[PDB]
């Protein structure tokens, strides 16, 4: 199992590039490639990738051709180029998982005993990362239903080598805004977090709408998880949590006040120095 | 005679190729 | 004749690949082939690049492997790019952006097959987040430079690249080879993922810092603020008293109470304000 | 002639049958050996791949000029499950489409001696799709000379249309190894 996975800007760029290549060549709506990386302790760093010729139908959910001969040729060649980048999984640029994903994961597992799929949604997004990482795992159902292979999510994030960071920063030299300030950036992070929480709640609400109306069968694991969450929701009017909140709010506002006073004194010192310099310069000019 | 002739020439070929590979290497401090 | 307006447009994927190969093989002058197309007489897109095996020592270019090159090209055509080789790139880790004798010989070899082949030199060591040191080159003809000709045609005023560096000038620029201006392709779609880099999930956006750790941090920082306040009182006293050396030689090697106090107030105020806002937003949203 | 071909091989539970000496599995191995040898003796740029038709409907080796790989992969095969053959042909056609040599003429040859329980409507639909996408198929049948031979003949005729001669069928009743018929068949005769 892999709890954490780090994808790289080179991987993202190559995935976008492969999607564009296939779009220009024909019309598939999805592209699949192989993903090479390292195995830092319980952390999968996927450093590179290469496209492989993949095709599938839209109806049977079983008619799909993946060229593992091309896969192994390209992998051995990339091994000749660089050795540390071993097969670590595969990627497919679908907006969402597919039925074939389990079979393709088995085909990859024929190569990597612990293969991690990463859906790299090439379509631009706003409230989430572009990579969704999954790992196949057997689901031993408690209700006696037969055990079946299923995809399990693993926390995925984007990280860069030193050179990758240098390159991406050069590319974003004029777009990325760095004159924001730490406080402004953190407030932006807070509002983005609120937006993400709202998006997750809206997804759950839509699923509940579908289930209640009847499109989706009752999923007992999901219902268990939902009621566990709703029970985990805290109470902020207990008359003891309120006292603790006020006590810590004051314990923080005292420090904020001290810092503000110190900043005010420093600003007054700067003003005194500036006015002293101004008078000295003016008097010397008048001399 | 061509057998032995080319065999010795191939041995000298291997030696000369090794020499050139060495020649294409620089020292380190 | 060639024009002093030729422009090599290196794509984002190409730049990232060269930088990765650079800060993967150091100090070895690692090398690869640049795939693109000579769209016209003044422009050279470099859509992609791919590394070469780099067999054994690589302090010098390594006589591009024809079989590896051919198998790369065939598989790329199979899985996308039907593009020819527009040049070769290699790394100069900290040297600069010039060409050595072996580089010049290899670029002769490339021109012999394709007169328009370009030679890109990256500098992964000297690159920094916002400016990547990279330069495109083609060789001046000994024949013309002895028979009194300028091997570039000055139709435009685009020969103002950077006032070429002294390193390149002494290593053989403007005599045996010339620099070709380099630009980059902006798609606004890859840039979205490059921005998604550094992004934090809403978990991190809404998480509250460990309150015990926060209180300990505030206590400590206020302690250093107290000591720096003592030292600031001392410094302001003996500041106007004498200013023969106060200008520059009264803070070197000695702590600056005003500067460190400003830093402490900034950091602690940021932390406290951010945590207060996070706590309040959490108290409401998770009700 | 530049030919990109794949051999679909049915390896169902019935391929432990001994009507062809010694067993249908060995007969099929010999048949693929000789057909791939013919492909190699043809334009060497011709390339051959292998698909196995079973409960998994898998692809063993993709397009490759070499033959030892295909022979070893087919040797490392056992008979299990039933045949689908609709998946089979569709996956084969996808492999055709995703071939490095576009100029190569598309070719599928299917050893399908088995009961094909697929409705003739979908058979003819797939035949029409294949022919309109310009892939010819040379089906080989053995064992069941009656259960599916009518369906295969109809499938080949539907591919044929009026002049689509590329589509062919060859049904061989039980006997010795499936070698003499494949050698003296119109398919390899036209090679």
């Amino acid at each position: 199992a892999v709890q954490k996975v780090v994808v790289h800007p080179l991987v993202l760029l190559s995935v976008v590039d492969h999607f564009n290549r296939i779009g220009k060549v024909g019309n598939q709506k999805r592209v699949v490639g192989v993903l090479l990386g390292s195995w830092q302790k319980k952390v999968l760093d996927v450093s590179n990738s290469f496209a492989v010729p993949f095709d599938e139908d839209d109806k049977d959910d079983s008619v799909w051709f993946l060229d593992h001969d091309y896969l192994e040729n390209m992998y051995g060649m990339f091994k000749k180029v660089n050795a540390r980048e071993r097969i670590v999984g595969w990627y497919h640029t679908g907006p969402k998982l597919h039925k074939n994903d389990i079979a393709i994961n088995e085909l990859m597992k024929r190569y990597c005993p612990n293969s991690v799929l990463v859906i790299i949604d090439v379509k631009p997004k706003d409230l989430g990362l572009p990579t969704e990482a999954y790992i196949s795992v057997e689901e031993v159902h408690d209700d006696g239903t037969p055990t079946s292979k299923t995809f399990e999510h693993v926390t995925s994030e984007i990280g860069a080598e030193e050179a990758e960071e240098v390159g991406v920063e050069h590319l974003l030299r004029d777009i990325k805004d760095t004159t924001v300030g730490t406080l402004s950036q953190r407030i932006t992070n807070q509002v983005h977090g609120l937006k993400g929480l709202n998006s997750k709640l809206l997804d759950i609400r839509s699923y509940l709408e579908k289930v209640a109306t009847g499109k989706l069968p009752i999923n007992h694991q999901i219902i268990y998880q939902l009621q566990d969450v709703f029970n985990l929701l805290p109470d902020v009017s207990l008359q003891e949590f309120v006292k603790a909140f006020y006590l810590k709010t004051n314990d923080q506002m005292v420090v904020v006040y001290l810092a503000s006073l110190i900043r005010s004194v420093v600003a007054l010192h700067n003003l005194i120095n500036n006015k002293i310099a101004n008078r000295d310069a003016e008097k010397k000019e008048g001399q | 005679e061509l057998r032995e002739q080319l065999k010795e020439l191939t041995k000298q070929y291997e030696k000369s190729e090794n020499d050139l590979k060495a020649l294409q290497s620089v020292g380190q401090i | 004749a060639v024009d002093t307006a030729e422009q090599v447009y290196i794509s984002s994927l190409a730049l990232l690949k060269m930088l990765k190969h650079g800060r993967a093989g150091v100090p070895m002058e690692v090398m690869g082939l640049m795939l693109g197309e000579f769209v016209d007489d003044y422009t050279v897109r470099v859509i992609d690049v791919f590394a070469m095996p780099q067999s054994g020592t690589g302090v010098s270019v390594e006589a591009v492997d024809p079989v590896f090159q051919a198998k790369m090209l065939d598989m790329l055509k199979q899985t996308g790019r039907p593009e020819m080789v527009v040049g070769w790139y290699h790394s100069h880790p900290g040297f600069g952006c010039w060409l050595s004798g072996v580089d010049i010989n290899t670029q002769q070899s490339f021109e012999a097959l394709s007169e328009r082949a370009v030679a890109v030199v990256v500098d992964p060591i000297q690159s920094v987040k916002g400016k990547v040191v990279i330069d495109a080159f083609r060789l001046i003809n000994a024949n013309m430079m002895v028979l009194g000709h300028e091997p570039r045609q000055t139709t435009s005023n685009l020969g103002h690249l950077n006032k070429p560096s002294i390193q390149a000038l002494i290593h053989g620029l403007n005599r045996h080879y010339y620099s070709i201006t380099i630009n980059y392709r902006k798609n606004e779609l890859e840039q979205k993922m490059l921005l998604n880099l550094h992004k934090k999930s809403w978990m991190e956006g809404l998480t509250l810092q460990d309150y015990s750790e926060h209180c300990k941090h505030n206590e400590s920082v206020v302690k250093e603020m107290l000591e720096l306040a003592k030292n600031y009182n001392k410094a302001v006293e003996e500041e106007d008293k004498m200013t023969p050396e106060q200008l520059a030689i009264k803070n070197v090697g000695k702590q600056d109470p005003k500067r460190h106090l400003e830093e402490h107030v900034d950091v602690l105020m940021t932390s406290n304000i951010v945590q207060c806002l996070a706590a309040m937003l959490d108290t409401v949203v998770f009700k | 002639v530049l030919e990109s071909t794949m051999v679909c091989v049915d390896n169902s539970e019935y391929m432990r049958n001994g009507d062809f000496l010694p067993t249908r599995l060995q007969a099929q191995q010999d048949a693929v050996n000789i057909v791939c040898h013919s492909k190699t003796r043809s334009n060497p740029e011709n390339n051959v791949g292998l698909i196995t038709l079973a409960n998994d409907c898998e692809v063993l080796t993709t397009l490759t000029p070499d033959t030892g790989r295909i022979l070893s992969k087919l040797h490392t095969v056992q008979p299990k499950g039933k045949i689908t053959f609709c998946t089979g042909i569709r996956v084969a056609h996808l492999a055709l489409k995703h071939r490095q040599g576009k100029n190569h003429k598309m070719r599928i040859i299917a050893f399908v001696g088995s009961p094909v329980e697929d409705n003739e409507k979908d058979l003819v639909k797939l035949a029409k799709r294949l022919k309109k996408e310009k892939v010819n198929v040379d089906i080989i049948n053995f064992g069941e000379e009656e259960v599916n031979t009518e369906k295969l003949t109809a499938f080949v005729n539907t591919l044929n249309g009026k002049d689509g001669t590329g589509s062919h069928l060859v049904t061989v009743p039980p006997g010795p190894s499936l070698a003499d018929a494949l050698i003296s068949s119109p398919i390899l005769a036209g090679e």
